[PDB]
């Protein structure tokens, strides 16, 4: 997963 | 003996990279869910854990090579040093006057009772408070401060990481750049050093007790419906 | 001609529910996220609608029949209807004189402006607001209210339901409880049963309208991360 | 899923 932490991470 | 300039512009970089990532206005805690005082705390304490991984994440982004990784060995480290670096970070609020976390007002001060009401045991919370005042005691700098951090997070010794060589690389690079500050720039350092590994290693401790007692949280939905969706999924498993 | 034994027991048991799972002080509000006035609105919001969808499984749970169907049906049946039961439930804190909703005091009382700030276009909310006002127009009774959304709920052209025939036949059933309760005790309505079954085919276009703009929402993590759990849950689509 | 739906309808 991590879809959020990925797309915080630009 | 003197420092390079690029540990310099490494420890300008880390300062101000955890100067826009922590509020010492704490005004942002207005937002959170309210504390309430089972589980009462939980929401609050919730949500104040989820803003600290943003800000966790914020951080990382600007530790000198973190950016360069790959986007797996990011969050590799992330999601096995999150509770570390939150724990550390939040040393800044803690107090030993009041042997808890201050921030801005009265609503927003956790004592050891609050936590206990976010669903959280004594074993767990016992070494956490005293690691806060064992590092409290060792009376940091900033540039000390933000170095265990980014520290701390660039180790390859985490579940799920790829490209190790590269993390130890980094992480001992940072590691020099502190041994060295310590010796030229804070009188009475001679022992510091090695105390601050001995507090990476209480991090590790505290980790394990975290991640054995959340899980046994997050699978009670009464319970896990109350987190956030970063927090279950930078403390989830399915990676 | 009169009501049986068994259609007051069952308006008295709907009824006893919607008490039940309705709080008329607001007085949980406190607890939410605040609200901000992108996307201010949208944590407040979302909690809003995760605590009313905790409200909403209490109610079906009341509902006669509906706790002997297997767990599958009731799942299928609150997530497809979930947004119109809300949507129903709402009319009660909505007001024609401000022409939004007004629960507790002015923090909580949200126009349509509130609404476009967590994220929602207008051909979304005015026909939201509008069916609103036509249903507080309709002046229903508490019983014929309740009535509305134990219908709604139990539904059977519902994607994914399987037991379909026992749950037309306890919609019906309860059809005919209100088509006869109107007939009795409501003065002026023999108009009336038809315009609310054409307000329960407003919630099916509020519905699809709602779920489209929710996809959009929900496939963008900075903002699906300020909903919660249960709403990603009932809102989402692996089933 | 529905972890939490499942749990909340008991
Ligand atoms: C997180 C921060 C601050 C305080 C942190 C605290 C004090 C209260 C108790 C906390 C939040 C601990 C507990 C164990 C958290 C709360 C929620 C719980 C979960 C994640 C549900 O297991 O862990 C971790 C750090 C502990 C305040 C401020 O320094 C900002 C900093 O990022
Ligand atoms: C939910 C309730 C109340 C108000 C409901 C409202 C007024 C504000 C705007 C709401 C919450 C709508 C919007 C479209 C919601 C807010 C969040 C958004 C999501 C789920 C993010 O798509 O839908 C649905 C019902 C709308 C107040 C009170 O009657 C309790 C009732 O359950």
């Amino acid at each position: 997963r991590h879809k959020i932490l990925h797309r915080l991470l630009q | 003996h003197m420092l390079s300039d690029e540990q310099m512009q490494i420890i300008n970089s880390l300062v101000e990279a955890h100067h826009k990532t922590y509020d010492d206005s704490y005004s942002d805690f207005v937002r959170f869910r309210p504390p309430v005082r089972r589980l009462s705390m939980l929401p609050h304490l919730a949500d104040l854990v989820s803003y600290s991984i943003q800000k966790v994440i914020g951080f990382a982004k600007m530790i000198p090579g973190f950016r360069d990784l790959t986007a797996e060995d990011q969050i590799a480290l992330l999601k096995s040093s999150a509770i570390e670096i939150i724990m550390l970070r939040s040393n800044q609020s803690f107090s030993l006057e009041d042997m808890s976390w201050s921030c801005g007002g009265p609503d927003f001060k956790y004592c050891i009772n609050d936590v206990t009401k976010a669903g959280h045991t004594l074993e767990l919370l016992e070494p956490l408070v005293k690691f806060q005042v064992g590092l409290k005691k060792l009376k940091l700098h900033e540039e000390e401060h933000v170095l265990l951090m980014a520290i701390c997070l660039l180790s390859p010794d985490r579940p799920g990481v790829q490209d190790h060589v590269r993390i130890e690389a980094l992480q001992d690079r940072l590691c020099d750049v502190l041994q060295a500050y310590i010796r030229i720039q804070h009188p009475g350092g001679r022992l510091l050093y090695a105390k601050m590994i001995q507090k990476l290693a209480d991090l590790r401790s505290l980790n394990e007790e975290h991640s054995k007692q959340y899980r046994s949280l997050s699978f009670q939905p009464e319970h896990s419906m109350q987190l956030t969706p970063l927090v279950l999924e930078v403390f989830g498993s399915e990676v």
